[PDB]
């Protein structure tokens, strides 16, 4: 539900991974962490050049989680802000 | 449903004292 | 550059990195602009390419697509 085409879907897929990423640190969940910053990217170039109320609710939701994801885990959050010089 | 929970410039978090300063300083509209 | 974009597809198949989010960007700019119908012929000639790098080596490109990079 995070590469699904709806971006509603995308949004919550990708809080859902944001916040399994965020939370409890067993080790064989950390290849997702990989997964997670790619799939916010990926919702980002989505919802950027849409102009619609419901693009800007998935803009929010979206920066939201890259806000929590680069909080949670600071090793990926270097990555996190150089995709999102691109974007801008 | 706020990404900058800090953020100091917000739809509508403008007090009074904000509120007629920028009444009487949006109509001017140039600077030097 | 779309010789340059069907070359880079095979590469970026393999090992993309940063690539692949060129790609992505110039992907969705032509979306974009398709939206506008503003001449946006850049799609065709990407899945084109695709096309042609799943006929050329299929078996290893899919593994790589489902095995290393699930993302991209």
């Amino acid at each position: 539900c995070c590469y699904h085409n709806n971006r509603g879907i995308a949004a919550h897929g990708v809080r859902v991974l944001t916040n399994i990423t965020v939370s409890c640190q067993e080790k064989d969940l950390l290849a997702l962490e990989q997964d997670a910053v790619f799939g916010l990217e990926s919702l980002l170039v989505l919802c950027s050049q849409d102009d619609s109320p419901g693009a800007q609710a998935t803009l929010k939701i979206a920066l939201n989680c890259m806000v929590k994801l680069a909080k949670g885990r600071p090793h990926l959050s270097q990555s996190v802000v150089e995709t999102l010089l691109t974007q801008l | 449903a706020h990404v900058w929970e800090d953020n100091w410039d917000d739809d509508n978090v403008e007090d009074d004292f904000s509120n007629q300063l920028r009444a009487e300083l949006e109509k001017h509209g140039y600077k030097m | 550059a779309r010789v340059v974009q069907g070359s880079p597809e095979v590469p970026g198949i393999t090992v993309r990195v940063l690539q692949a989010l060129a790609t992505l960007l110039s992907s969705p700019h032509g979306g974009a602009l398709v939206m506008s119908m503003h001449r946006s012929h850049f799609l065709a000639c990407p899945l084109l390419r695709q096309l042609c790098q799943y006929q050329r080596c299929v078996p290893q490109d899919t593994g790589f697509s489902s095995l290393f990079l699930k993302v991209l």
